[PDB]
RNA sequence: UGGUAGUAGCAAAUAUUCAAAUGAGAACUUUGAAGACUGAAGUGGGGAAAGGUUCCACGUCAACAGCAGUUGGACGUGGGUUAGUCGAUCCUAAGAGAUGGGGAAGCUCCGUUUCAAAGGCCUGAUUUUAUGCAGGCCACCAUCGAAAGGGAAUCCGGUUAAGAUUCCGGAACCUGGAUAUGGAUUCUUCACGGUAACGUAACUGAAUGUGGAGACGUCGGCGCGAGCCCUGGGAGGAGUUAUCUUUUCUUCUUAACAGCUUAUCACCCCGGAAUUGGUUUAUCCGGAGAUGGGGUCUUAUGGCUGGAAGAGGCCAGCACCUUUGCUGGCUCCGGUGCGCUUGUGACGGCCCGUGAAAAUCCACAGGAAGGAAUAGUUUUCAUGCCAGGUCGUACUGAUAACCGCAGCAGGUCUCCAAGGUGAACAGCCUCUAGUUGAUAGAAUAAUGUAGAUAAGGGAAGUCGGCAAAAUAGAUCCGUAACUUCGGGAUAAGGAUUGGCUCUAAGGGUCGGGUAGUGAGAGCCUUGGUCAGACGCAGCGUUGUAGACGGCCUUGGUCUUGCUACAAUUAACGAUCAACUUAGAACUGGUACGGACAAGGGGAAUCUGACUGUCUAAUUAAAACAUAGCAUUGCGAUGGUCAGAAAGUGAUG
């Protein structure tokens, strides 16, 4: 941490690209129940445990 | 002067440890920290480290000896026994 | 990184076919305690180190500037 | 004063991580990491450092010419001179004394 | 962790050209540069190592083998020694006296080095403080301090 | 080093050097001036015994 | 979902104020002006562990920031981490763990060099031979395990909204591989010099062996070096000026690398010692050869030069809607040290503690093999050429970025380190740096918490002087019983302590002559000789300076050979930095360790000898430990103990 292996950084890359809200166009789509993103992992609330 | 009356070097221990024990440790530190004659170079330069080891300061030698003195009294007789025993092989 | 005292060694270096760049630097320093005078430094770039030549008397320096081969690219100051 | 920092990423005061403080041409104090000090080669027999040998770290000795690693005697960069002198004297005199051991037993074995 | 000092005696390998270094327990009074003679016909001087069938009785040897070739079992700690008190040349046995005062008959092909063991009189000095016993037992094993089982 | 340079100037011989050196190793000399006075004292004594 | 209740409360960390800007709206945002704080064992600069985007920018104010909000470690959208040299990679440590084997119904257990036929290395065979075969050797015997141990290699300056020992400019070095050009050697084929210690840019060398480096505790003082601190002269810029002050602050810097040179230590040669002598703060050395004289060596260091002033720094001018500068200067000469920190050299103390290993690299012994000159050898000499892969790199490292459910007065390893007082890294105040954040306003009742101060008496309070008070720094005097003779002891108990003007002591560096002479190895100067050259200036012109100087000199030009006189005596004269100690007057509303800091002591008893250790969240003790004493078992086909077993295991 500040000096890392590669595997942990690869999972941080995935944890970055998932840390975003819904696309705005899905809420218009037919038969939609998804109203927000129920998996927003912040860094002040949830530690991902690698 | 003579700064201590009867403790000597064991005055570094102080008031602790009894009197007979400090007298007993004195008896062996006067042998241990002393400076002995080297039998080969003839110089009084033998000091010890590392109990049982007597390194000459000059002359590079090292005598494995007694732990506090260069050759203890129960050892220096043994070689005289050897001096008795090796003479009977020839005569 | 090196310093050269000889002149003919420097002339041997300027024709060594790796030396593509040289430069002439003109310093303004003072002799023994009194007077300002003109020092020059000839720096040839060998491919490993940068050789120099320190000339204090400029009466050798004008002859030496003339004595450089003209195929050598010279940065003047 | 100007308080300085480590340059590498090792924060502890180990034997590898030593620091000199140097003024740099920008005027500022800055740290310089200093390699451990090289030790002189020693005689294997008398323990004295033997002279004529450049004192370098052990992989520096492959960057150097052979005359900074050697003196011009037999047993040059390995043993100090006196010991070499002694192992000539001894190695002469016994190989004279042994010849005495070959001249006594030509006569004592013959006069028996 | 050992009261006696060692002795790194170096021998010539008889079958390949090299030197083999061997760690004896130093007897008392072996200066460095002493030639140490291992073997049957070796003379009887302080530091030589000999078979027990080659020495006379009353000889004060140490580092003596139990069975011939286990390389130094009996009488190794500092100050100690065994004393050959008799021979039995029939079926080549030797009767010795161990440091505890137990007499014992062993084989006369076992090897003992002549002389008492260097470092003698090590426990005649008091160990005055607890820290000195700590620094004694930090180099042997974890057997200190001993809590009483009544406590 | 004052005894050293007085010997190197030849003002004092080496016998009195080896006496006054071991005396200076004790107290025997409160300062520089007392030692100069003690040099001149013993030198005048050996001069009167000459 | 209530009553409770719009109450308990949002009070530790000395602390905020004024004006302007944005805005619907500023106790809280931004700038400026004040005022303070941490005060360099910092509320400062970097990091390890940990977090993972929080770093940085634009926009937004629903929710969160237990008040506020136009602000944010929030929300929305994007941007950002560049390495041959930093680390990981490689090595082994305590240890883990295959293979061979041995158990176990089996999951799996033991063991790690072991009851195992456990593999590669260079030369020859080549011109079927592709690189197999004929040998000569050698035997170690997996693998993992330390981004704090071992280790091949870099630094400076600049640069971005966020990266830099990584990018850019310059300057280097290491490893691996190629081949040439020189130089060296050679018909004395595989170098010479030095009495020697050893030196030279080079100066064959296999298998095998040996040695060195890697390789190393801790404490103490001494020497040297670096950086900081302090200080003098000089060259700039700012502040103060009612008065005074040659004033107060600030800038004046130099890297990696390379060449030459040098300091202890060590060694060689001549030489010979007692009328014992060298010599350290610390007492060790010398006929196993001192002191003395002359040398050799190492180079962390230091110095000079190159890098490199063309860099950075501090100023000045001419300007410039803006872009962007351009032109100039200077950047110099020193000194001190029980100073602070740090590195090291030689020592000295300590031990029934004597204080890692391997990789890697080098050297020597050895002599296989190969090599001459019409030229073969030489890449551990100079130069040149080519290449250096992968992964990490942003930021915080904490009274908001980690863990404690939280933006929790807790907890978490380390480096740097300023001025004054002062013994001090104590407390107290300031500089560089960073903050000004911890809901506010008004009053200031009871009872609280935190700090105080009290007439007279003095523990009479109380289970008990519990809590406070009192002493306390330094200097000088004086110090009992008892004792293991070391202590007890800062025992007890007294006396001083400012400011000012002085006095005495405590140290260094060079000079030890007059006269006649040589070189005054300064040669000045008058004269030139011709390198009299660089460069300036002007319409090769034919003017400028000759660097105002190698070279030749008629001498007035404070270092001296040789002797004269006789040189020698008291040992001096000049001169410069340190502070320490002792005393005297004089003076102050009798004060003066003026704040801070900072022992109460004695007479005894019970108990444990002591230093130490534990019930982390009620027990820190007379308990546990301890050294000391004593006992018991055991001679390894063993004593104590483990295992479900084993061709097992701990002490070992």
């Amino acid at each position: 941490a500040a000096q890392k292996s590669f595997r942990i950084k690869q999972k941080m890359a995935k944890a970055k690209k998932q840390n975003r809200p819904l696309p705005q166009w899905i809420r218009l789509r037919t038969n939609n129940t998804i109203r927000y993103n129920a998996k927003r992992r912040n860094w002040r609330r949830t530690k991902m445990n690698i | 002067a003579k700064r201590t009356k009867k403790v000597g070097i064991t005055g570094k221990y102080g008031v602790r440890y009894g009197s007979s024990l400090r007298r007993q440790v004195k008896k062996l530190e006067i042998q241990q920290h002393a400076r002995y004659d080297c039998s080969f170079c003839g110089k009084k330069t033998v000091k010890r480290g590392a109990a049982g080891i007597w390194t000459c300061s000059c002359c590079k030698k090292t005598v494995a000896g007694g732990a506090y003195t260069v050759s203890t009294a129960a050892a220096a007789t043994v070689r005289s026994t050897i001096r008795r025993l090796r003479e009977m092989v020839e005569a | 990184a090196r310093e050269i005292t000889d002149i003919k060694q420097f002339l041997e270096l300027t024709r060594r076919a790796d030396v593509k760049t040289a430069t002439v630097k003109i310093n303004k320093k003072l002799n023994k305690a009194g007077k300002p005078f003109r020092q020059t430094k000839f720096k040839v770039r060998g491919s490993s180190s940068l050789y120099t030549l320190v000339i204090n008397d400029a009466g050798k320096a004008k002859k030496l500037i003339q004595s450089l081969p003209p195929t050598l690219k010279v940065n003047r100051l | 004063a100007q308080r300085v920092t480590f340059r590498r990423r090792n924060p502890y005061n180990t034997r590898s991580n030593k620091i000199k403080v140097v003024k740099t041409p920008g005027g500022i104090l800055r740290a310089q990491h200093v390699k451990k000090l090289a030790t002189r080669p020693k005689c294997g027999d008398c323990g004295s450092a033997l002279q004529g040998i450049s004192t370098l770290r052990p992989r520096q000795y492959a960057t150097v010419s052979k005359t900074h690693k050697t003196v011009s005697r037999a047993y040059g960069g390995s043993r100090c001179a006196n010991c070499v002198k002694e192992r000539i004297i001894r190695a002469f005199l016994i190989e004279e004394q042994k010849i005495v051991k070959k001249v006594v037993k030509e006569q004592t074995e013959a006069a028996k | 962790g050992r009261g006696a000092p060692l002795a790194k005696v170096v021998f010539r390998d008889p079958y390949k050209y090299r030197l083999r270094e061997e760690i004896f327990i130093a007897n008392e009074g072996v200066h460095t540069g002493q030639f140490i003679y291992a073997g049957k016909k070796a003379s009887l001087n302080v530091g030589n190592v000999l078979p027990l069938g080659s020495v006379p009785e009353g000889t004060i040897v140490s580092n003596v083998e139990e069975k011939p070739g286990d390389r130094g079992a009996l009488a190794r700690a500092s100050g100690n020694y065994v004393i050959i008190i008799g021979h039995n040349p029939d079926e080549n046995k030797t009767r010795v006296r161990l440091p505890s005062g137990a007499k014992k008959v062993i084989s006369s092909d076992a090897r003992g080095v002549i002389g008492v063991i260097a470092g003698g009189g090590r426990v005649d000095k008091p160990l005055l403080k607890a820290g000195r016993a700590f620094h004694k037992y930090r180099l042997k094993r974890n057997s200190w301090p001993k809590t009483r089982g009544v406590a | 080093r004052l005894l050293a340079k007085y010997r190197d100037a030849g003002k004092i011989d080496k016998h009195l050097y080896h006496v006054l050196y071991k005396e200076s190793k004790g107290n025997a000399f409160k300062h520089k001036r007392a030692l100069v006075e003690h040099i001149i004292q013993a030198k005048a004594d050996a001069q009167r015994e000459k």
